[PDB]
């Protein structure tokens, strides 16, 4: 009868739309690699989607994926086993490699911008008039480490402007030179903003911006990576 | 078996139990000391379903059903074909889904991410209790619980409510609904509103979340924003577990009536209980 | 205790933002609503601006005249009395026609007239509002996703108030407008038809509202516990993947041994959502008009 047949018409439908939904889904990171960055033997029984491009506005340029595939920066790790699936040890100090839970990804090195081709993020002091307009303030408070040290004090808040929200945590450290901070990474309490995610003698170390009043969307990954990867490689330095 | 970018993630550390000695994975999948917990509980589960299946003497997906122990064992032990392997099963089940939760937990620690994901499935698994283990042990037996069968858990939740009369009158499961309705509705213009702005008309530049927020600031007067929705989502999805639980746990602990006629202290109520007219005089 | 993003510590305001103009016109536009630091906890504090339009008056009209007509069906059942409107408001119940009018325009307004009444202006309501979906959606150069999903929940809908009670031959078999109503006539349904956890478009338009839930928790979980790294700024990710989009992807494929990308997610994302009332009203439109009774039904699989 009718419903018999919807119901195994249905079923028809969503085996052609799972196959749909999957192959979608591959269009970043396959063809699938062995540890040693080759094409993989394997790539299962989904093939690779039809290309599609995206415009980019202002001039960006396209993207088209699936597309060639690499990380375009070093990567300092090598194999501890002789077989694959085990670990790879960093070569050096994952932190300043950018490895691990500290990684990063090879960004456009421009600013992401809003509608209008302006930099989506800028410190507040130049977005105009842009102010805090509820909770604690925390450009002044000093800012802690895991380690319970004082590694700075915050100058700015870098923000959103398209939306309206608070981005990073602009730092000054004892040289004079300022960080950011990922807000999302801060805990802003009454006398201070705790930061535990690193040690104050790790805040030298967190990537720098090239111009003092933008931050591209590569500085943005080296700089929210390198604080993320603290968790693991600061654990050391904290500290109950 | 790596995707092109997967490598450089790929460090030892996390770990909760072990050191380095389940850090490793499997093709795609991370294993842990939770990874392998997680085999171990799923495997004796399965395999004692199967046991279950030859003492029912049936090996149909649609017909194989494990049932708790009947109502006369109370809280206690029972024998296996009558009880004893719903009870063992149970067991197995709470420990491989608090083991893939604790499995999330390392792989998040691996990664640098917060922990959100095992967190928000920790609700899931919640509800789960509520029905197998937390309302049954508040009632008094383990019969209360359902059964483990595609079809018989189905008969279990039919039973259960109509036993309440129109379960619909549940002032919780009333909450609950809404925030699953609720959810879905968000899902879904979640998703066409990405899409709408990544997949613009034919020859377009990508919009922005700039347009995300215009499109539904004029459509609704209102934009929640893209970090809002992601929160939203969230919260309307652990809400709408939350008031099942809830819903549950009441039913047959403090309420056991028909839900229907708790919704008569509403109409009771001393200063318009007795005026004619209406439905309800 | 670590900061977790749920709410916002430090709320920022700047000029209130008027939006994108692309081909929208302007002269629709209100002006700005109030800025609501409550709401700014956990989203946008910014209300408004909204578009208004001719459209948008004839949707607002016509939903208030539904709303109105309920609700003075409701005052005339309470006998105008304002502590009975109020102690019997969820008793209330604007029902259609009895089935001796079947699909006939003819029933008196107190015994049917009123309920056809109603849901003319509910029918002209939802249309606009969906022709508004497409409009704002076009107007700005987005793609039609919104409508196209919103079709969906239309198509249920549509299902239960006409297109069923137009193929079972009377408006009879619509549903109630009242809120304990609503509910007595779906258990009434279910019971009718031979309990619908036998119709498999049922079980199905539960496997994708649970999974509604499951998938919304999983992706809403998951960008919050990469907004770290930017996570939600999800179209940026798309055009340009960074340690977000990346870490989001290999969490998944770690745990259940494949992933999404951060487009592909919002693909999941829809069809999961808009399949719960694509099957549901496929469901219930076979309910009396071919399947009179799911249980035997499910008895011979056909
Ligand atoms: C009966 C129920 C009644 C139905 C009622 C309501 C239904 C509502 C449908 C819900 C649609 C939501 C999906 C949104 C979407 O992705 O499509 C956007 C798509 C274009 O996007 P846009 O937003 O305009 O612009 C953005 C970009 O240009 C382009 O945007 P884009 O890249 O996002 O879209 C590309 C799109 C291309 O656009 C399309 O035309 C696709 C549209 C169709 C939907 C099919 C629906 C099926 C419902 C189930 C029925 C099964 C029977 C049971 O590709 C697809 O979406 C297609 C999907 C794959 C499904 C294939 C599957 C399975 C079949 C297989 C069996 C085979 C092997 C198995 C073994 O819209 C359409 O063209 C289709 C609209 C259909 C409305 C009908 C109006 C007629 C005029
Ligand atoms: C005739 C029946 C009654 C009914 C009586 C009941 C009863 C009885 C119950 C509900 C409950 C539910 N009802 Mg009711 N209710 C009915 C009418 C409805 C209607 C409707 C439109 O009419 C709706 C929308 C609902 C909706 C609701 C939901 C609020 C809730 C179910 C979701 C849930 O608990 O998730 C919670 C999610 C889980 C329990 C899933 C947990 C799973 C996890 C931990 C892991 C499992 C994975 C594992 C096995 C993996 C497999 C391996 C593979 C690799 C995948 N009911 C009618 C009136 N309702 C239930 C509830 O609230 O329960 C708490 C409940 O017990
Ligand atoms: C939640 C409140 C009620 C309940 C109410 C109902 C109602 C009503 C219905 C279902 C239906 C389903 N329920 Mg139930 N169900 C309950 C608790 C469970 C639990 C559990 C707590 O362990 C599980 C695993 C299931 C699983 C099932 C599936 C067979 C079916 C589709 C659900 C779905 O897509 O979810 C969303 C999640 C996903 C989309 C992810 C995929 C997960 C599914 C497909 C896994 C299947 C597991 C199953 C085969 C168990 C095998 C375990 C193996 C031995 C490892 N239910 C409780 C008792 N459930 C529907 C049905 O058609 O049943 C016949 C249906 O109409
Ligand atoms: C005793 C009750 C029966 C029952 C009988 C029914 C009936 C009858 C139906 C369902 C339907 C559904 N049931 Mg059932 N169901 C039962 C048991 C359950 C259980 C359970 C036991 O745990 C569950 C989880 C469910 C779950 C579900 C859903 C999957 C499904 C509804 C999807 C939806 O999003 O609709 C909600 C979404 C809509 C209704 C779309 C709304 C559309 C738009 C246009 C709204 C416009 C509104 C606007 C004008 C008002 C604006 C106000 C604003 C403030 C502005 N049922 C038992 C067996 N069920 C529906 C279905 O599809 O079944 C197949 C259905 O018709
Ligand atoms: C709280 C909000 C919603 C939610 C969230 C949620 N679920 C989650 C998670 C989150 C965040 C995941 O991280 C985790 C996941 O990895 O998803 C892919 C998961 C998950 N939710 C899942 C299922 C699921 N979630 C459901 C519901 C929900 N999940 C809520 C609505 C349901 C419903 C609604 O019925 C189901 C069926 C899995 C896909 C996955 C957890 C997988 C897992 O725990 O693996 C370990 C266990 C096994 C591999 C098998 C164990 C076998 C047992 C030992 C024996 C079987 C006993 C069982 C009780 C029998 C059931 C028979 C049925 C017919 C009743
Ligand atoms: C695909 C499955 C899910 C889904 C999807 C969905 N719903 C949709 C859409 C989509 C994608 C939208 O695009 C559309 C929307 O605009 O969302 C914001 C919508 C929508 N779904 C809605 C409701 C809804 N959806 C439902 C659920 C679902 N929708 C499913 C779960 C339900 C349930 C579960 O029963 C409800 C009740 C609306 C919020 C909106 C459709 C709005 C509409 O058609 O409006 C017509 C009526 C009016 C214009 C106003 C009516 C008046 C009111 C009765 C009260 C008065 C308030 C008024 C607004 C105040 C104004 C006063 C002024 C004078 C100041
Ligand atoms: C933006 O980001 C995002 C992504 O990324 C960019 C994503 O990927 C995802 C993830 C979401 C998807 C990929 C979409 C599709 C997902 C669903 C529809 C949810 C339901 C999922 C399923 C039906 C799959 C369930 C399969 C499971 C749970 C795997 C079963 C594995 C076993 C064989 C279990 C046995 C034991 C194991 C593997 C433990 C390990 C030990 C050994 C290997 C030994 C989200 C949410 C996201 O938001
Ligand atoms: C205090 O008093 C004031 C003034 C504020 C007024 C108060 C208002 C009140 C109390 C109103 C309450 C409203 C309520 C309780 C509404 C509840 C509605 C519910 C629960 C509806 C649920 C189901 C609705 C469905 C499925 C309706 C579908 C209808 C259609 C698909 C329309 C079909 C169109 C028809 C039959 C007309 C045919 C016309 C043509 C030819 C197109
Ligand atoms: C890309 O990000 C998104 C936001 O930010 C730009 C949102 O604003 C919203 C829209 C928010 C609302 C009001 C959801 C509607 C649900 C209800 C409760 C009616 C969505 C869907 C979204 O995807
Ligand atoms: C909920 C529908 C079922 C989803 C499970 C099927 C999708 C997994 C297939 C992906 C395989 C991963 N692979 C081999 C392409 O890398
Ligand atoms: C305790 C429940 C028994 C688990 C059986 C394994 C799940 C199989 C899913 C049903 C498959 C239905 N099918 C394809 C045979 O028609
Ligand atoms: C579903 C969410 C409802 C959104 C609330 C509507 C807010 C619109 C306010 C805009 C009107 C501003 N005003 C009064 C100056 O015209
Ligand atoms: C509906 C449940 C089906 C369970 C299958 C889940 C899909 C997992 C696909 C990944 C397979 C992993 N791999 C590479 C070993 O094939
Ligand atoms: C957006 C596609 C999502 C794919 C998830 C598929 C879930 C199908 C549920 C399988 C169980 C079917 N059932 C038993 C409810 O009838
Ligand atoms: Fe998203």
């Amino acid at each position: 009868d009718l419903a018999s047949l919807a119901i195994y018409s249905f079923w028809i439908f969503l085996a052609g739309l799972i196959y749909y939904l999957q192959t979608e889904n591959m269009r970043e990171g396959y063809p699938l690699e062995n540890e040693d960055g080759t094409p993989a033997a394997n790539q299962g029984p989904f093939p690779l989607p039809k290309p599609k491009t995206f415009i980019l506005p202002h001039g960006r340029g396209t993207l088209t994926v699936p597309g060639p595939e690499s990380e375009d920066r070093p990567i300092a790790l090598a194999r501890t086993a002789v077989s694959e699936g085990f670990p790879h040890a960093p070569t050096g100090d994952p932190m300043k490699d950018g490895v691990g839970p500290a990684s990063w990804v090879a960004r456009r090195d421009l600013p992401e911008l809003d509608g209008h081709g302006h930099n989506k993020i800028k410190p507040m002091k130049a977005a105009a008039g842009f102010h805090v307009s509820a909770g604690k303030n925390p450009i002044g408070l000093p800012v802690r480490g895991c380690d319970l040290e004082i590694a700075g004090k915050v100058v700015d808040i870098w923000v959103d402007i398209p939306e309206q929200m608070a981005r990073f945590l602009e730092v000054e450290l004892k040289d004079g030179s300022t960080r950011l901070l990922p807000m999302q990474m801060v805990k802003v309490q009454s006398n201070r903003v705790h930061v535990n995610a690193l040690s104050s003698d790790l805040f030298a170390g967190i990537p720098t911006i090239k111009s003092p009043t933008e931050v591209t969307l590569l500085e943005e990954d080296k700089i929210c990576g390198y604080v993320a990867g603290g968790l693991m490689y600061a654990a050391p330095k904290r500290k109950s | 078996a790596l995707l092109s970018f997967e490598r450089k993630y790929r460090v030892p550390g996390g770990t909760l139990v072990g050191g380095n000695l389940f850090d490793f994975w499997v093709g795609p999948f991370y294993v842990g000391f939770f990874g392998v917990a997680t085999f171990f509980f799923a495997a004796l589960g399965i395999i004692l379903i199967a046991w279950s299946a030859v003492l029912q003497g049936t090996w149909n997906p649609q017909l194989i059903s494990v049932y708790p122990p009947a109502l006369e064992y109370g809280l206690g032990g029972a024998p296996l074909a009558k009880g004893g392997l719903w009870q063992i099963i149970t067991i197995c089940a709470t420990g491989a889904f608090v083991s893939w939760a604790l499995r999330e937990v390392e792989i998040c620690r691996k990664l640098g991410i917060g922990y959100h994901i095992p967190f928000a499935f920790a609700f899931a698994i919640l509800a789960y209790l509520t029905l197998v283990l937390f309302r049954p042990v508040m009632m008094g037996a383990w019969g209360y619980a359902f059964p483990y069968g595609i079809w018989t858990h189905l008969d279990w939740v039919s039973n259960t409510g109509y036993t309440y009369g129109n379960f619909h009158y549940n002032p919780a499961h009333m909450i609950a609904i809404s925030f699953f309705f609720t959810n879905a509705l968000a899902l879904a213009l979640h998703g066409a509103l990405v899409l709408s702005a990544a997949n613009p008309e034919k020859g377009k530049e990508m919009r922005t979340p700039d347009h995300e927020d215009t499109f539904f600031r004029d459509l609704v007067g209102y934009s929640i924003g893209t970090l809002g929705i992601h929160r939203l989502g969230l919260l309307l999805s652990l809400s709408a577990v939350f008031f099942s639980a809830l819903c549950m746990i009441i039913t047959g602990t403090i309420w056991f009536d028909q839900w229907v006629d708790w919704w008569q202290w509403w109409v009771k109520l001393p200063w318009w209980a007795n005026i004619p007219g209406g439905i309800n005089g | 205790a670590e900061y977790q993003n749920i709410f916002s510590q430090v709320q920022v305001r700047g000029p209130a933002d008027l939006g994108m103009t692309e081909d929208v016109n302007l002269a629709n536009r209100s002006g700005v609503g109030p800025f609501s630091t409550l709401l700014g906890w956990f989203g946008n504090a910014q209300l408004g601006p909204i578009y208004l339009g001719s459209l948008g008056v004839l949707s607002l009209f016509s939903g208030l005249m539904w709303f109105f007509t309920i609700g003075i069906w409701f005052w005339y059942q309470a006998g105008w009395n304002p502590a009975v409107f109020l102690r019997d408001l969820f008793f209330f119940s604007l029902e259609p026609p009895a089935p001796e009018y079947g699909l006939s325009f003819a029933a008196p307004l107190k015994e049917g007239g009123l309920w056809l009444i109603a849901s003319f202006f509910m029918f002209v309501a939802v249309w606009s509002w969906w022709g508004r979906t497409y409009l704002r959606a076009q107007a700005l150069g987005m793609g039609k996703h919104t409508a196209w999903a919103f079709l969906s929940a239309i198509w249920l809908w549509m299902v239960l108030g006409f297109i069923r009670p137009i193929l079972m031959g009377s408006w009879s078999e619509a549903v109630p407008y009242g809120i304990f109503s609503h509910l007595d006539w779906t258990n009434n349904f279910s019971l009718v038809h031979g309990n619908l956890f036998y119709n498999p478009f049922h079980g199905l338009s539960i496997a994708f509202l649970y999974g509604s839930a499951l998938l919304f928790a999983m992706h809403g979980a998951t960008i919050l516990a990469v907004s770290r790294f930017g996570g939600e700024r999800e179209l940026e990710q798309i055009a340009d993947r960074g340690t977000a989009a990346e870490r989001a992807a290999l969490f998944w494929r770690w745990t259940m041994g494949f992933n999404a990308t951060m487009e592909g997610i919002h693909r999941w994302a829809i069809w999961m959502a808009v399949l719960v009332t694509l099957t549901g009203g496929i469901g219930i439109l076979l309910s009396g008009t071919v399947v009179d009774n799911w249980y035997v039904w499910g008895q011979n699989h056909g």
